[PDB]
This record gives C-alpha cells, sequence and structure tokens, in this order.
RNA sequence: AUGUGGACCCGCCCCUUGGGGUGUGUCCAAAGGGCUUUGCCCGCUUCCGGAUGGGCCCGCGUCCCAUCAGCUAGUUGGUGGGGUAAUGGCCCACCAAGGCGACGACGGGUAGCCGGUCUGAGAGGAUGGCCGGCCACAGGGGCACUGAGACACGGGCCCCACUCCUACGGGAGGCAGCAGUUAGGAAUCUUCCGCAAUGGGCGCAAGCCUGACGGAGCGACGCCGCUUGGAGGAAGAAGCCCUUCGGGGUGUAAACUCCUGAACCCGGGACGAAACCCCCGACGAGGGGACUGACGGUACCGGGGUAAUAGCGCCGGCCAACUCCGUGCCAGCAGCCGCGGUAAUACGGAGGGCGCGAGCGUUACCCGGAUUCACUGGGCGUAAAGGGCGUGUAGGCGGCCUGGGGCGUCCCAUGUGAA
C-alpha cells in the first residue's frame, strides 16, 4: 500500500525524468489522470495514455526534455524542472482563494484541487475558488 | 440618564471636542455611545461645526439631555429650528 | 442561536441525565494538521428517553444544575456502541500509566 | 550654520568639491585646488584600499555635509522617504531640496547654504507672504519665496540679487529679480540635480 | 519530527541565563567592601588585578573589578557595582563604578574620562 | 377609599421553558410645594413602552513544571424546599451513585486580561508602561444594614496587627484621592494657580460643591523645532605636533574686514467665551442684551539691539579613523579575537583623525541577526542525536470504482471587528 499515491506519480515522473526515461507507467486512479490532465495541457508531458500492464490498469505518462546540450554533459534541460507535494497526508494544506500561491511569477503552476474540479492556479484564481494545494511544478 | 455632551479631544491648548452620547457616569474622555459631532471652539478652520441633525434629534426623542453647551451648539447647527 | 451539538450518549448512569461525547476536527493553529478533539457534555434527558450509544442533538439551554447546561433535543442515529466502545477502551487504558505494572 | 566649523575641509575628505562656503569655492583659494588631500598629519600618504563600509559610508558623509542637515534631521529624511511610494532614492533627493534653507540658496538669495541657513533664521525671508524662519520649513510647489520686504535693501541681499541679474535658476524654480521673489515649481526631476552623489549608496548604507 | 510529533510535544522555547544576578536585574547595586584584595590573571596574563569583594543590598556577597591606575578602597568601603565580566579573572563578573560614593575618582586623567569618573579639568 | 391598571391562586385560548391574552375570586396607589394665583411651574401615584446601565448562562481562545497521575463526598445527578431581580447544590433535607482525568484532571510555580506596544521579510518572539475597556482590591480576615444599585476606599459591626488617647474603666485612626514626609532603593516631581473652559452632584433658579479637571512648577527622561554666527581672509602667523633637517601638520581655522542680530530692552497684546441668566416672542422655535480668563501681561505682533555655551566617545581586526613619547607580562586594556616580556597604530599622555552633537558614553533588559526549537525553516553511519529487540494498546496514517450526506475544505451575501 502507497501511502500518499498522489506523491507517488509525481515521484515516478521526477524519478523517470532525471534518467531520461521515454514514460513511465503510474497505477491508475481518476484523480491522478485529472492532474496528468493538467501536467499535459500546460505541457510538462507529451502526454499521457491509459494502459494496462499485467491484468490491472496504468498511465503510460509520455515525458519531455529540452534539445541536446553542447559542452560536456550533453544531456537535456528537463522541462519538469521541479515538482513536488504540498498538501500530504497528515498535514493537509488548504489555501482560499486569495492565497492560492504564484509559482516563479508565473514561469512555473500550482495544481490545486477545488470543488469545481482539478485546476491551474491561474484556473481556480478566475473561476474564484481555492482548495486543497495538491503541488507545485515548475 | 444618557446625555449630550462634549468629550475634550485636542491637545495642551489645542481643545477640540467630540459631540458625543453617553451614560453621564462615563468619565468625560470614556467609551462613549455615539459620536454626533464635533467642536472646535477656536475656529481654526472654516469648519469648526458639524452636527448630524438626524441623529442629534433621535437621541433626543428618547430623552438623552445635553449639557449646556452641548445645547448651545445643537441649537446653533439648528438641531431645534421648527419652521 | 442557541448552539447546537452532536453526540453520543456514554453514561447512562444518572437519573434524567446522559453523559453526551462530542468531537470537533479543526486544523491546528501552528502545525497545520486537522486534529480531532472531544468534551463530555452532560445532558438533561427527563424521560429517561435516550440510550447508551444514542446519537443526540444536543441544544443549550437555560441551567439545570452545575454541569448541565444542555437538554437533550432530538435523536439522530439509534444505537452504536463502537462509539461507546472506543471511548470506553480510552478510559480502560488510564489503569496502566501510574507507577506499577505487571498484571494491573 | 549647523555643523559651524572649517568646512573645506571637509572639501578635503570627500575629495570633491562641495561649495559650502559660497563664492570663494569658486576663486582659485578652494583648497581642493591646489591641496586635494584629506585634512591631517597622514594626509598626502598612500591611501588604504577602502572598505565596502567606507565607501558606503562617505557617500552618505558626501550627501548630508552638501546639504548643511545634521543627522538625525537627515536620517529621519531618508526613513521618510522610504516609508513614501516611488522610489525611494530620488524621493529623497526631493525632500532635502524642499528645505527652505536650500531653497533659498538655489534661488540665489545667498551665496551658499549656510548663509542661506541665517537669512532664514534671521527673518529674512517670507513664504507666500508671512515670514518663515525655519530653514528646515518644507517648501511645496506653487508656494512662492520672497525676500522679507523690510530687508529688501540690506547691504547683503542687494549685492546677491544684483549677481542673480542674468544668471539661470535651476528649471523647477522660477525667480523674478525685480521684487525679489521666486517659485517652486516641482520637485526636482533627479536629472536636474548635479549631485555629485551615487544616492543608491546612500539607501545601501542605511540597510547594514 | 513528524508534524503529528511537532502536534504531541512542542517546540521548545529558550532560556537567557542572566550573566549578572545584581539580583533585582536593576543596572546597579550599591555595596560595602569587605576586602580589597589583589589577583593573579589566568590563561597567558600576568599582572596584579585590583579586586573588591562586596556585600549588596540585593543580599549578594560577590567581587567586582576595580578599574583604573590606582584606587582608594578600604574594608569598609561603600561602593556601587555595574556588571561586566573581566576576562582574566575567572568568576569576577561585575564592575565597580569609578567616582562614586566611596570609590574615587581617577587622579588626573585627560582621555576616556566618564569611565573612571573624573571631572573636566580645568584650563584656558 | 377610588382600580385606568397591575400582582397572585385556579381555569381557558394562543404561544412554546417562566412569552401574550382572558374569566371568577383575592390583594395593591398617591404629596405636596412655588407663584407674574382658577391654571401655570416643580413635584407625587399606578401601569405600558423606549433609552442607558447591569446580573446570569454558553461555544471557542488564554503561561511554565508530568522530577505533580490519578482526583472528588455538596462530590455528580434526582425530588422537594429555602433564597434571589433571576437560572443554578447557591443553600438545605431526603434519595440514586455519580462526576473528572494522558485532548493533562489533582497539585506546584508565575501572573491582573484586552485594545495595544516593541521587534521581526514574514511566520514568529517579547510585552501589557502612558491613554481607553473589563476585572479586582481599599492595613489583614469575616459580615450584613440601607438602598434602583454596595456587601460600600474618605458608611456600619466583629476579630487580628500596628500607631495614638487614657482618670486603667475605656476610646481614636487607615493617602493604593491631591500635594507632602519618612523608609527601602541604582532611581521617580509642587504641601503651586484656578473653577475661566469641559465634565460630574444637588438646586425652579440664583448658585453651591468638584486636588475630576483646565493650567503652571520641577527633572535632557523622551520626541520635535532652534542657537553658539554668516561672507571675505596667507603660499599659509604664533604656540603645540611630526621630520628623510628640505620640509609637513593643525589650517581659512584663528587674528582681522564687512554683514546679520540668539540674549536683552521698549511698546501693543490675544484666541480659548457663549451659554446658563434677563427682556421681546409663548417659560417653544426665533431675535435682542448683559456677565464671565487660572493660564497671563503669557502666546503672538511691532520698535530697538549684543558676535554671543561644545561637548562625549572612538582610531589592532570585526569597525569609519596613525604618528611621537612614556611604560617593560609592570602599570594597565579588553564586546569577542586578543594587546603589554625595551623600537606597543591595542596600555598612559600628546599631536592628528573618525563618528555623533546639547548631548555623547556605560550598565541593564527585550526582539533581531539566531533556518541556534527550523510551521514558514534544521537534524540523528563517523559532528549532539535511532529506543538493546520485539509484541503489539491508545492514537496517527490508509489501495481502485459507484452513490448518498456535506463535518473538514472552498465561495457569495450579511452582521460584528468601539475610541
Ligand atoms: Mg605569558
Ligand atoms: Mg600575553
Ligand atoms: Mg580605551
Ligand atoms: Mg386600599
Ligand atoms: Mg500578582
Ligand atoms: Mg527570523
Ligand atoms: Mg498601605
Ligand atoms: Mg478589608
Ligand atoms: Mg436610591
Ligand atoms: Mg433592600
Ligand atoms: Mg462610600
Ligand atoms: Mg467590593
Ligand atoms: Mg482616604
Ligand atoms: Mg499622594
Ligand atoms: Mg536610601
Ligand atoms: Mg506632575
Ligand atoms: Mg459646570
Ligand atoms: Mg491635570
Ligand atoms: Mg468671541
Ligand atoms: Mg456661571
Ligand atoms: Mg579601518
Ligand atoms: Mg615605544
Ligand atoms: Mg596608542
Ligand atoms: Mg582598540
Ligand atoms: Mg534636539
Ligand atoms: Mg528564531
Ligand atoms: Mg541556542
Ligand atoms: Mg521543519
Ligand atoms: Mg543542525
Ligand atoms: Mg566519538
Ligand atoms: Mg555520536
Ligand atoms: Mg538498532
Ligand atoms: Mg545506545
Ligand atoms: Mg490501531
Ligand atoms: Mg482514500
Ligand atoms: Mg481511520
Ligand atoms: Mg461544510
Ligand atoms: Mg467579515
Ligand atoms: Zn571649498
Amino acid at each position: 500500500m502507497l501511502t500518499d499515491p498522489i506523491a507517488d506519480m509525481l515521484t515516478r515522473i521526477r524519478n523517470a525524468t532525471r534518467v531520461y526515461k521515454e514514460s513511465t507507467d503510474v497505477p491508475a486512479s481518476r484523480f491522478k489522470e485529472e492532474i496528468l490532465r493538467i501536467l499535459a495541457r500546460e505541457g510538462f508531458i507529451k502526454g499521457y495514455e491509459r494502459v494496462d500492464v499485467d491484468g490491472k490498469p496504468y498511465l503510460r505518462v509520455y515525458l519531455k526534455y529540452g534539445p541536446r546540450r553542447q559542452g560536456p554533459d550533453p544531456r537535456p534541460e528537463q522541462v519538469i524542472h521541479h515538482i513536488r507535494r504540498i498538501s500530504k497526508p497528515g498535514r493537509r494544506v488548504y489555501v482560499g482563494v486569495k492565497e492560492i500561491p504564484r509559482v516563479r511569477r508565473g514561469l512555473g503552476i500550482a495544481i490545486l484541487s477545488t470543488s469545481k474540479g482539478v485546476l491551474t492556479d491561474r484556473e481556480a484564481r478566475k473561476l474564484g475558488v481555492g482548495g486543497e494545494l495538491i503541488c507545485e511544478v515548475w | 440618564m444618557v446625555k449630550i455632551r462634549l468629550a475634550r479631544f485636542g491637545s495642551k491648548h489645542n481643545p477640540h471636542y467630540r459631540i458625543v452620547v453617553t451614560d453621564a457616569r462615563r468619565k468625560r474622555d470614556g467609551k462613549y455611545i455615539e459620536k454626533i459631532g464635533y467642536y472646535d471652539p477656536r475656529k481654526t478652520t472654516p469648519d469648526w461645526l458639524k452636527v448630524d441633525v438626524e441623529r442629534a434629534r433621535y437621541w433626543l426623542s428618547v430623552g438623552a439631555q445635553p449639557t449646556d453647551t452641548a445645547r448651545r451648539l445643537l441649537r446653533q447647527a439648528g438641531v431645534f429650528r421648527q419652521e | 442561536p442557541k448552539k447546537v451539538l452532536t453526540g453520543v450518549v456514554v453514561s447512562d448512569k444518572m437519573q434524567k441525565t446522559v453523559t453526551v461525547l462530542v468531537e470537533r476536527q479543526f486544523p491546528h493553529p501552528l502545525y497545520g494538521k486537522v486534529i480531532k478533539r472531544s468534551k463530555k457534555y452532560l445532558a438533561h434527558d427527563p424521560e429517561e428517553k435516550y440510550k447508551l450509544g444514542d446519537v443526540v442533538e444536543i441544544i443549550e439551554s437555560r441551567p439545570i444544575s452545575k454541569r448541565k447546561r444542555f437538554r437533550v433535543l432530538r435523536l439522530v442515529e439509534s444505537g452504536r456502541m463502537d462509539l461507546v466502545e472506543k471511548y470506553l477502551i480510552r478510559r480502560q487504558n488510564y489503569e496502566s500509566l501510574s507507577k506499577r505494572g505487571g498484571k494491573a | 550654520g549647523r555643523y559651524i566649523g572649517p568646512v573645506c575641509r571637509l572639501c578635503r575628505r570627500e575629495g570633491v568639491k562641495l561649495y559650502l562656503k559660497g563664492e570663494r569655492c569658486y576663486s582659485p583659494k578652494c583648497a581642493m585646488e591646489r591641496r586635494p588631500y584629506p585634512p591631517g598629519q597622514h594626509g598626502q600618504k598612500r591611501a588604504r584600499r577602502p572598505s565596502d563600509y567606507a565607501v558606503r559610508l562617505r557617500e552618505k558623509q558626501k550627501l548630508r555635509r552638501i546639504y548643511g542637515i545634521s543627522e538625525r534631521q537627515f536620517r529621519n529624511l531618508f526613513e521618510e522617504a522610504s516609508k513614501k511610494k516611488g522610489v525611494t532614492g530620488s524621493v529623497f533627493l526631493g525632500l532635502l531640496e524642499s528645505r527652505l534653507d536650500n531653497v533659498v540658496y538655489r534661488l540665489g538669495f545667498a551665496v551658499s547654504r549656510r548663509q542661506a541657513r541665517q537669512l532664514v533664521r534671521h527673518g529674512h525671508i517670507t513664504v507666500n507672504g508671512r515670514r518663515v524662519d525655519l530653514p528646515s520649513y518644507r517648501v511645496r510647489p506653487g508656494d512662492e519665496i520672497a525676500v522679507a520686504e523690510k530687508s529688501r535693501n540690506l547691504e547683503l541681499i542687494r549685492q546677491n540679487l544684483e549677481a542673480m541679474k542674468g544668471r539661470k535658476v535651476g528649471p523647477w524654480l522660477s525667480l523674478d529679480v525685480e521684487g525679489m521673489k521666486g517659485k517652486f515649481l516641482r520637485l526636482p526631476d533627479r536629472e536636474d540635480l548635479a549631485l555629485p552623489v551615487n544616492e543608491q549608496l546612500v539607501i545601501e548604507f542605511y540597510s547594514r | 519530527p513528524t508534524i503529528n510529533q511537532l502536534v504531541r510535544k512542542g517546540r521548545e522555547k529558550v532560556r537567557k541565563k542572566s550573566k549578572v544576578p545584581a539580583l533585582k536585574g536593576a543596572p546597579f547595586r550599591r555595596g560595602v567592601c569587605t576586602v580589597v584584595r589583589t589577583v593573579t590573571p589566568k590563561k597567558p596574563n600576568s599582572a596584579l588585578r585590583k579586586v573588591a569583594k562586596v556585600r549588596l543590598t540585593s543580599g549578594y556577597e560577590v567581587t567586582a573589578y576595580i578599574p583604573g591606575e590606582g584606587h582608594n578602597l578600604q574594608e569598609h568601603s561603600v561602593v556601587l557595582i555595574r556588571g561586566g565580566r573581566v576576562k582574566d579573572l575567572p568568576g569576577v563578573r561585575y564592575h565597580i563604578v569609578r567616582g562614586v560614593y566611596d570609590a574615587a575618582g581617577v587622579k588626573d586623567r585627560k582621555k576616556s574620562r566618564s569611565k573612571y569618573g573624573t571631572k573636566k579639568p580645568k584650563e584656558a
């Protein structure tokens, strides 16, 4: 049993990209899917897809990196530089709308879940809604 | 009873009063019921008296009693002018 | 508004009176996490109507005694001795915490 | 003055001409020319690599001495320019330049700010018409700064507004040499001040 | 520590031990000398440091340093003390205010006059 | 006696805890005074409402010690009394055996609480001093009387401790009101003026009372404004200080030339004050009139007019500012690091320099830098830190899908958030 499945997906991604994998299977939950939706919209992933490993259902996540650099260590810049859980089990984090944080003067996002559904910060802000601050990504 | 009186607010040799409603038993500068005007006895500005006859008339109707120079000021703003 | 609380009857042991246990979540002022926290009310039960385990709304009211300042307003969910048992073990524990132990 | 004492010895410490003593500072006699090193016994020696603190100190001294203000008075302005909306650097310089004692020296009523201080403390100056003898008085825009009526023909303000015939006055001030009036049009645009002082450093000093 | 931990146990605030029980933690206590003495410094110093044991109004008997070139303190002098370690003499935590009460000023000093307690000498 | 009306028992209706009607019965009122005297003014009585003030109850918040872990017998609840304006073990009798605690009971320590203050980038930390609000207290401990209200600071009773009176029996006191004295202490003010203003009590009013208050007084205790001068003035006095013996420093500083004119003198001289009151009108609205200033001959205005106090700290690094002499691990300095053992920019003095300036230093305390109790914001292989190991109680935490509820969470409106 994963104690925090969301943290795990965020991590599975973090770990996958640092070795520049092509893709990574996370075991599948509606919620997780709803988050990748955002990642894919904002362009941190090339997109996700509901494969089906070994009997049970996953979300193959297709990753994205920069162009090959030059010098020593060509390895590309990461698109997902950084991706952290904010609220966690046993210390939940809920901002109201006046306190949704601004990630990197907007160069990054913060996914939060609201009663109008899973949204970025700019989205919640427009929609006039706060909620459980899920994570930040930049 | 509840009074309508002056509350001293300026500074040493710089008197400004707040015209106030309050139970007669407060200190003169303590917690009051409602400010309903102000008075600068030096007329240091064009705007040295100010009342709000509506509220002044309200408190009179429930039997606030104004001190002798509060009523003088109230009259001077035509609280009592009935014509 | 007279305050209205909802709770579990955890004591019948009195004449015309029930102990009612009332929880309340809330986020911790400094450290964030949501903390449970509970308090027992003595409530006025003049029909000795409500029984151990019943879940009752309790209402603010004019004093009946020391301690008794609430009356049992209505019955929400009848019977559920889990809560009573939960609460019951908590006081069972108490026995341990002292100066000795063993079989005590 | 407020400092009161050897003036061109500060000229030499800051290493810049400061023009505190009026018109002799234009003559080939101001010490800055043909004696440009600091005061004191060691003033002509190999000067050590000055610390980061030293440089921010001196630039503040450089500014404060040029205006003849104290320091408690100086700090109280900077802090007011801090709390004030806008660029706190050049909001400072505007307040400084709004001091009546300085505005009088800008309108060339006196050859220096110190001589301009005395004319104010001695009631030789009107603002909008009534006497103001407070050198710290803040000139606001719209205000008209006259020579005092019964002063107008002292031996000094005669020969000083005579020098101001044909001379030019800062962009932010008018001036009328006939009746000896002058107006404060606008707080100075930072460009208007030719101030030999990187006020960016002065902000940096008051934040240790 | 986990949040649940920090919720259960606290953090733990601190505690400034007062390096000078001038009991009343006032800024000066008056006291009477009981011993004038001389003390050896420590570590890599040598000299003869002047020192009085003082019995205080704060009900305390403590040892104070006697700052200055020379002093005038005897086994019954009444003195004002003021706090201030002497790095060399362990257990000397307070100074004696020179120029107050039985402790004379400091005979003929031109420089740091406020400390040591001597008036502005007269001159044209 | 009158009964508008109200109170109480019983009933009935509507409400819904003791709210509002209604019937019978019972019970319950009052005070006179003044006149510009038949009809006004000031009072009195009952009831209903308003306004102001308050009692009581509840949710939630409020420091340290667990080297305080168990506590409780009016204890917890019931019935019925008592008591009160009123709920209540508030108190009493009887009955049941409850109540409380690891979400910290009981005990100990410390503390008036808040608006706010200080610090901080913030989150935090610290604090409750002036002013404002609540509470409590009036030599210490009880208590009730009077009353709308008190269990009453300048009211009453008793007990205790002091001081005073005392004819030895007995009495009189209570500045934590304003001043003031003494004691303690590092340290904290005048036995001042005035009721002119504002406010309070009584009076129809005139007025009286008001150490509330409005002022003045002392202390650089804080803040703020201001002065000890301005312009000119040498290749650059004198003394003092260096020196490579040429020079260099203090230094435009002084002297000195001119200019202004703090102090001081003379003259005028306030605002704060227009009401109460009297007249007209009508004792209303409205108009007219008169009286009144502690501060004070002060503020300010005008006329004269003198070049008129500068101090304190620091100069090894951190930290702006270096030279000579004296001193010899001494005398001394010292926030920390460290100076001084005969060439000391660190001691003592001198010259010079730096920083502030009617102030500058010191001590003390608070927050800060201190992500050095880390929520923001830290750690534990060897730096301090994994429990010797397990078991598994409380508790914390919990996989994927659907539905209901809507506690947490979020949103809008609104009330509150006094000064
Ligand atoms: Mg040695
Ligand atoms: Mg040594
Ligand atoms: Mg020294
Ligand atoms: Mg009768
Ligand atoms: Mg106390
Ligand atoms: Mg911090
Ligand atoms: Mg006493
Ligand atoms: Mg008593
Ligand atoms: Mg009465
Ligand atoms: Mg009574
Ligand atoms: Mg009394
Ligand atoms: Mg009392
Ligand atoms: Mg008394
Ligand atoms: Mg007194
Ligand atoms: Mg004494
Ligand atoms: Mg006083
Ligand atoms: Mg009066
Ligand atoms: Mg007073
Ligand atoms: Mg007038
Ligand atoms: Mg009068
Ligand atoms: Mg240096
Ligand atoms: Mg030597
Ligand atoms: Mg030296
Ligand atoms: Mg030193
Ligand atoms: Mg000053
Ligand atoms: Mg901290
Ligand atoms: Mg520490
Ligand atoms: Mg942390
Ligand atoms: Mg650490
Ligand atoms: Mg080891
Ligand atoms: Mg170790
Ligand atoms: Mg182990
Ligand atoms: Mg071990
Ligand atoms: Mg479990
Ligand atoms: Mg779940
Ligand atoms: Mg659970
Ligand atoms: Mg909800
Ligand atoms: Mg609100
Ligand atoms: Zn010059």
